[PDB]
């Protein structure tokens, strides 16, 4: 139950350093799955866990 | 695999199944390295949805 969204820089153990590439920076990724309506995941099933 | 990843070059590590980091740390049999040369147009050209 715990939730975390500081987005912040994957250091990679390439180098202990500010930076993107190389630096695996930005923790979610941008390319959502959507593939609007076609594949397997297009993005259903909205959740609730009560 | 360490000196392989944290490298001063290989700047394409397209890595599927296991981390770059944890790779390190696996133990497998029948290992193979394939290797060939390619023209520049190299980028999505080796994933197996390609």
């Amino acid at each position: 139950f715990e939730r975390d969204i500081s987005t912040e820089i994957y250091q990679a153990g390439s180098t202990p350093c500010n930076g993107v590439k190389g630096f695996n920076c930005y923790f979610p990724l941008q390319p959502y799955g959507f593939q609007p309506t076609n594949g397997v995941g297009y993005q259903p099933y909205r959740v609730v866990v009560l | 695999y360490s000196v392989l990843y944290n490298s001063a070059s290989f700047s394409t590590f397209k890595c599927y199944g296991v981390s770059p980091t944890k790779l390190n740390d696996l133990c497998f049999t029948n290992v193979y390295a394939d290797s060939f040369v390619i023209r520049g147009d190299e980028v999505r050209q080796i994933a197996p949805g390609q």
